């Protein structure tokens, strides 16, 4: 059981390295023993949920770690009945601040909400009414994607914590640092490539290298296996999909829809791909337009559960309906 | 009579080209 | 020491306002002990829980008031088992204290089935001459016409910020912080017509910062400036679909914004904006496609393109009308 | 200490029955015939299914109801052990009756029980068939299995006409001396929804709050959103504006109204509109599609806008 | 089809760095959770035959049938046909048609907390093979995702499924994609003229391109048309009637009869026909797929691509309610409509 994002968090403070602002207000809250208010927001990857875990390491030690820590996953258990009976049946056990070691420990237990923007308002009014429930005992920290998802009542009681996105050169450093601490061959070009395939996210990037160590097996980590683990559709396919809408007709639209159908390749990557190219290139804004529109349309399609060959030749039609012209 | 080309001077505005650059304004009152 | 809602918590039928005509037929049918099984239904902390406690503490004293009040909240599941449980055998039942009806208050009301607010007007319907209900709910549309045919319902409202100022101008005069309009209006805009907020978020930004001012309660709370959306906007019409599209995603990750909140800002913004009616019509159609299809789940930054989408199209549009 | 009028004027007679007209009437030829069958009563809730056969076992048996009669509701435990017990031993007891009177066990709300309380119900009502004729008044009678069916008699309730509640509404106004008007009659009506125990308790609410019927006074103690308005936004989106009806969307939007409420209005006021048909089938189809969109979880103003905007695409 | 597929990964004929890559994976520790995906037929289930061998010695191949007796929120025992064996426990969890949560969380909750007898054979973790879990609802898919996380230590799933956009991100992003694609048809043909050789057959080149062209670049139905063929006609030559299955001549005279005439009486007489194929028990997208394809051999001026719009709107209202035959005829009554309007002008 070796879980790279898991074992790869630091477990100081002092470790967590680009956000020493936040560490040194969060050891200024830790310090001054009086600490009501709490929230972690940023992109994926930032580290927010283990700056969180290296607080409480660096607070209540080892020991009290299984004991006044409570991790819950928001979108795992978005019914209401769930979170209000663990919550109040982890808030009643009453334990005291007494450390063994002798250091002093303030008395609240904390509360990690991982994901808590995938809720609804209803459910959200309900956990603040749990907060007032039992805002004296255990103290509370919501981690969440957009801050502007919480509804109010829950940003009344909690200091926000912006997390900038890392900046590619320190994710390329981060990677070249763990591929050299577990001796995995990757060159500088595989790193770019696999922090280009994972948009942002370290979280993604860790388990897409340590899919590339499980898959290769020694080797040197090549460019298949990343644009394969991560299922990215090369970019030939995408340029063959716009030759075909550009200069064809509606044979050479279901001969590649057929390619790539029976390539086994995800409708939902190909609309991903197909809008992250439409929206840079230098078509017009009416064509751009209509196109990024169907391809909204598919992705709601397929999200329904809509068959994918159905809406890629729809798709596809589309494209050539605009390019064509 | 919705899309004005000269800018409104007594009230709030927000501007509107295209491809081309005709910069029309919109009325926000 | 404590939060202001439960320091200035309202203890009298002149201390709740914006709802006289429901606390003067109350205190008329509490006068001639007339008083129905009441369903108080609005939005939520507008003074639904305080005035039934009010009337409580009026026709009960301290000493009986919890003898002959019970509380269910949502601390307890409200299926099929409470309804044969603790409140059947609550009203069903005399007391040893003066001759006067029981009372039950049973908050959120509205989460209750319809085989659970069918077993409760059989119990209702039941025992009545001595035990009066209190149903109060968020909707009335969740709850059976059975059960809203048998107990009185009134509509709480919510409260018109004319009125809302002079509590929130005594709440200021008995704690001193500091106070501006656009503080004032910033609390009237995002608190939503509810007093409950408005103390929180007032409160809130007292023991935050400690001036109160518009900006300070938007970085607070973490709304969406206007500005903001402004600018969204602009980027939206009058600028490349490639540009726009990468001003808006960098401010999306970099000020923390969805792109629900953004849909809701931007449906504010575009009944400012001087539109024609049919490019009104298109963008709106399409924003509520972009709302229902950001509710199903689906990946974020394709629905963010088919927003800046609609808005080319639209200036497009415009432009060829000028 | 005064009753509610939800059961002060209850009919106690066939004859001031005004839901059916060949139900009724089925059940006055039973009334004299003396050769009752089993029976179960459908329809929708509070359209009188159970002050219908209360009133054929009162003139059926007379001064002897009080020990050959029994009604079980749901109000007691629903289950299979009290079935068991009380439906049995009621109908092994003896009453000295008449030549063709029987014991009445009227079962309300049997639509509740399972599959094997029926399946023995089914036996109940076979053997002792001499004895006691039952009456199970069911919410649905899809639920019903179709032996329990093939045995007994099947009767239908309708949910009230307007006329017929106007008929009973004007009855108790000359009963209890109400002043009224006319725009009071027709906003009862509106409140009132087609269900007569919920126009008998808004008539006695607003009569007890106010007294003199208007329809200014009827919407203070219920507060549905206004029909005058739901019915100008309607005018509106089809009269191919949408400003104006979003300018009364956020008037109705800044009371605090839920969506759910605003769209049941809307629905309910475009029921009985007035323009074209295939104008009215769309509208409710779109209008059905919005409130699918609601109950789903979307509950937001901007959907609400959308299907302003979609009723106003659809009228050109 | 069944008696000389391949036991093991590296007995296979197509897809040699796919392969090397699983056994690479299965070489070392720490074996994820597999999400299998690609289309039918293309050699997924050999695929994870193959990893199951490779995760264990040669008794993986006994196989047992067991009828798991599971209780709904209602009382009711349902019975649940499970494939499982010493090492592994194959279920489809898609019978149930709202109780798949519950089977998914007893069956998760008796393979991980009921601990493996003999823990010096297999390892510390047991397999449960999920197949075709795209039509599992979301909830479900939510209990999966529960049942996953809670269940790590001793249960590793690989899900074998198609077109993975009705699965839900947050089960995809813990499991590790798995993607096998149709083989070629020069693959297939060479599959072909192996499993001719191997038993003594003198099937040609062009026969066998013929089988590859016709099958749609399914390997199963590639084969199964070429032992069809050897019984239909041993002597094997260039022009040869080749077996075709009677669904699809079935959709294609259905589709000829819709071209043929644009009444709605020749509209009942269709809705009889989609009616055969719905109590045939074929789902409708492959109705669908068919129809669609069978009409775009046979439209023309430009009309296929709103057509092929129109099947795909169609198909999604097939997917939000129950009774597919309403969406289905709506369909082919919408393409009439546009026909009759695109012939008469
Ligand atoms: N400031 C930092 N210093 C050092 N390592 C960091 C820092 N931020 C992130 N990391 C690394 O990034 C990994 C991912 O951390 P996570 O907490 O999973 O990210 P995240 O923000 O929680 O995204 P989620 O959990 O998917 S919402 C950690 O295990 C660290 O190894
Ligand atoms: N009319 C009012 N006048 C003054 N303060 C009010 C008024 N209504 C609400 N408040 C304040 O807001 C708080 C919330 O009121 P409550 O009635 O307890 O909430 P609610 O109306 O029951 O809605 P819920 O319980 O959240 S569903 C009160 O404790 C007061 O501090
Ligand atoms: N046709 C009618 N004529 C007169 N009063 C009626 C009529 N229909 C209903 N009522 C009144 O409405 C109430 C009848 O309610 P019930 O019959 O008890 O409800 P129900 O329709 O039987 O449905 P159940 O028993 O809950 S399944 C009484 O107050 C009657 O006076
Ligand atoms: N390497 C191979 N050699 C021979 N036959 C193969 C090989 N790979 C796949 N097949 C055949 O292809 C068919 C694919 O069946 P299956 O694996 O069940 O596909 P799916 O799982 O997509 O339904 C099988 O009948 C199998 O016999
Ligand atoms: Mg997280
Ligand atoms: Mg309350
Ligand atoms: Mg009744």
């Amino acid at each position: 059981p070796v879980p790279w994002v898991e074992k790869y968090r630091p477990k100081c403070v002092d470790e967590v390295a680009f956000q020493e602002e936040v560490v040194a207000v969060l050891k200024k809250s830790l310090e001054g023993a009086d600490l009501p208010n709490l929230l972690f927001y940023g992109p994926p990857g930032t580290g927010k949920t283990s700056t969180i875990l290296a607080a409480a390491r660096e607070l209540f030690g080892p020991e009290l770690f299984r004991l006044r820590v409570l991790e819950l996953n928001a979108s795992d258990e978005r019914g209401i009945q769930v979170v209000r009976e663990k919550v109040k049946n982890f808030a009643q056990l009453t334990v005291s601040g007494s450390r063994s070691d002798g250091k002093p420990c303030p008395p609240f237990k904390i509360v990690i909400l991982d994901e808590a923007d995938s809720m609804t308002s209803a459910a959200q009014a309900a956990l603040r009414r749990t907060m007032e429930k039992e805002s004296k005992t255990t103290r509370f920290c919501l981690i969440c994607n957009y801050v502007s998802r919480i509804i109010e009542p829950l940003t009344s009681r909690c200091s926000k914590f912006r997390f900038k996105p890392l900046s590619d050169k320190i994710q390329q450093q981060r990677l070249l640092d763990i591929a050299k601490k577990e001796n995995v061959k990757i060159s500088d070009e595989g790193i770019a490539y696999l922090v280009k395939v994972s948009e942002g996210d370290l979280r993604k990037a860790i388990t897409f290298l340590q899919s590339a160590t499980r898959l290769t097996g020694g080797k040197e980590i090549t460019e298949k296996v990343i644009t394969d683990i991560a299922g990215v559709i090369p970019a030939e396919k995408i340029d063959g999909v716009f030759a075909a809408c550009q200069s064809g007709s509606f044979d050479k639209l279901e001969a590649v829809v057929k390619d790539l159908i029976d390539e086994g390749h995800a409708a939902t990557q190909l609309v991903n791909q197909l809008h992250d190219v439409v929206v840079e290139n230098n078509l017009s804004d009416k064509q751009k337009s209509i196109i990024t529109e169907k391809l909204a349309e598919v992705d709601k399609c397929l999200a329904d559960g809509a068959d994918e060959h159905l809406q890629l030749i729809s798709l596809c039609a589309t494209v050539m309906q605009q390019l064509s012209q | 009579n919705p899309v004005l080309r000269r800018p409104p001077i007594l009230e709030d505005y927000v501007h509107v080209t295209s491809t081309e650059g005709v910069r029309a304004y919109l009325v926000l009152r | 020491n404590l939060p202001w809602v439960e320091k200035y918590r309202p203890q009298t039928l002149n201390d709740l306002i914006s709802h006289q005509d429901i606390l003067s037929t109350i205190q008329k049918f509490i006068n001639e002990d007339r008083l129905p099984h009441l369903l108080l239904y609005g939005p939520p902390g507008t003074g639904k829980t305080s005035t039934i406690l009010a009337c409580a503490k009026q026709l009960y004293k301290d000493k009986e008031f919890g003898s002959m009040v019970l509380e269910l909240n949502a601390s307890d599941d409200r299926g099929i088992d409470i309804i044969r449980g603790p409140i059947l055998s609550f009203a069903s039942t005399r007391t040893i204290f003066k001759k006067g009806f029981k009372l039950v208050i049973l908050d959120e009301a509205d989460a209750m089935t319809q085989d659970a607010q069918n077993a409760l007007r059989r119990v209702i319907e039941k025992f009545t001459e001595n035990t009066r209900f209190c149903l109060i709910c968020n909707y009335l549309s969740k709850i059976i016409p059975a059960l809203q045919s048998r107990c009185t319902r009134f509509r709480f409202g919510p409260l018109t910020p004319e009125l809302m100022v002079p509590r929130l101008e005594h709440v200021v005069e008995e704690e001193k912080v500091d106070i501006s309009e656009d503080g004032m209006k910033a609390l009237v805009t995002l608190s939503s017509g509810d007093m409950r907020r408005a103390l929180n978020i007032l409160q809130s930004t007292n023991m935050a910062f400690g001036k109160v001012t518009e900006e300070t309660v938007y970085t607070c709370t973490g709304h969406p400036l206007k500005s903001d959306i402004a600018n969204i906007l602009d980027w939206m019409l009058n600028q490349d679909f490639t540009t726009a599209y990468r001003n808006i995603t960098e401010l999306k990750t970099l000020k923390g914004l969805a792109l629900h909140d953004i849909l809701t800002e931007i449906h504010l913004f575009v009944h400012r904006v001087d539109f024609p009616s049919s490019v009104r019509i298109h963008l709106l159609t399409k924003m509520a496609d972009i709302e229902y299809r950001l509710s199903v789940g689906t990946n974020e930054k394709i629905q963010l393109s088919s927003l800046i989408a609609a808005f080319q199209v639209t200036r497009d549009l415009i432009v060829a009308e000028a | 200490y005064e009753l509610p009028w939800v059961e002060k004027y209850r009919p106690v007679k066939l004859n001031e029955i005004v839901g059916n007209e060949d139900t009724v009437s089925r059940l006055e030829v039973f009334a004299r015939e003396g050769n009752v069958p089993n029976i179960i009563i459908a329809g929708p809730p509070g359209t009188g299914k159970t002050t219908s056969i209360l009133c054929l076992a009162r003139a059926l048996l007379g001064p002897a109801l009080k020990d050959a009669m029994l009604e079980l509701n749901a109000s007691n435990d629903r289950g299979i052990d009290v079935v068991r017990n009380k439906i049995k031993m009621f109908a092994q007891q003896k009453v000295t009756l008449p030549k063709g009177r029987h014991k009445i066990i009227i079962l309300d709300e049997a639509d509740s029980m399972t599959d094997g309380a029926q399946q023995a119900l089914r036996r109940t009502m076979e053997i002792y068939s001499k004895t006691t004729r039952f009456a199970l008044a069911c919410n649905a009678s899809d639920k019903i299995i179709e032996p329990i069916q093939s045995r007994c008699a099947v009767l239908r309730y309708t949910k009230l006409t307007d006329a017929q509640i106007l008929t009973r509404l004007m009855n108790v106004i000359e009963k209890e001396r109400v002043p009224y008007t006319d725009d009071g009659l027709e906003a009862i009506i509106f409140t009132a929804q087609g269900d007569m125990r919920q126009a008998l308790n808004n008539l006695q609410s607003t009569f007890s709050g106010f007294g003199f019927i208007n329809s200014e006074n009827v919407f203070k103690v219920c507060d549905e959103p206004h029909p005058l308005l739901v019915k100008e936004m309607i005018q509106h989106c089809v009269n191919a504006n949408i400003d104006e009806a979003y300018k009364i969307l956020a008037h109705l939007w800044h009371l605090g109204y839920s969506p759910e409420d605003i769209i049941g209005n809307i629905f309910r006021v475009c029921k009985t509109f007035q323009m074209a048909e295939y104008l009215k089938l769309e509208f409710i189809k779109e209008i059905g599609y919005t409130h699918m969109k609601i109950a789903e979880g979307v509950n937001s103003l901007l959907q609400m806008a959308g299907l302003l905007a979609r009723l106003c695409q659809k009228t050109m | 089809v069944d008696k000389y597929r391949p036991c093991s990964l590296g007995r296979l004929d197509y897809h040699k760095e796919q392969a090397a890559q699983l056994r690479n994976l299965v070489q070392c520790g720490d074996f994820p959770h597999l999400l299998v995906y690609g289309p039918s037929g293309a050699g997924k289930k050999t695929r994870i035959m193959c990893i199951l061998r490779e995760l264990y010695g040669v008794g993986v191949e006994k196989l047992r049938i067991e009828h798991q007796t599971i209780t709904t929120p209602s009382k009711k025992k349902i019975e649940i046909s499970t494939i499982a064996s010493n090492y592994h426990l194959e279920v489809n969890p898609s019978d149930a048609g709202n109780s798949d949560r519950v089977v998914i969380q007893e069956m998760l909750k008796t393979v991980a907390q009921s601990q493996q007898l003999e823990t010096n054979s297999q390892r510390d973790f047991k397999v449960v093979l999920l197949t075709e879990v795209d039509k599992l609802t979301k909830d479900a898919q939510h209990a999966l995702r529960r049942t996953m996380e809670k269940y790590m230590s001793t249960c590793r799933l690989i899900l074998c499924c198609n077109s993975t956009s009705k699965v839900i991100p947050p089960i995809r992003s813990r499991c590790l994609a798995v993607r096998v694609p149709a083989p070629s048809i020069e693959d297939i043909c060479h599959v072909l003229s192996t499993v001719c050789k191997k038993e003594g057959l003198n099937l040609p080149s062009q026969l066998a391109h013929r089988l590859a062209e016709k099958s749609c670049r399914n390997l199963r139905k590639a084969l199964l048309m070429c032992e069809a063929c050897r019984v239909q006609q041993y002597p094997f030559t260039a022009d040869q009637e080749i077996p075709e299955t009677d669904w699809e001549v079935y959709l294609r005279e259905t589709a000829n009869a819709i071209v043929s005439q644009q009444t709605p009486q020749r509209l009942l007489e269709v809705r009889g026909r989609l009616y055969e194929l719905l109590t045939h028990c074929i789902p409708p997208e492959i109705i669908m797929k068919g129809l669609l394809s069978e009409l775009l051999h046979n439209c023309d001026g430009q009309l296929k691509g709103e057509v092929a719009q129109m099947a795909a709107y169609y198909e999604h209202r097939l997917q939000l309610g129950s009774k597919a035959i309403y969406h289905l005829e709506a369909f082919v009554a919408k393409f009439m409509a546009l026909y009759k309007k695109f012939m008469e002008d």
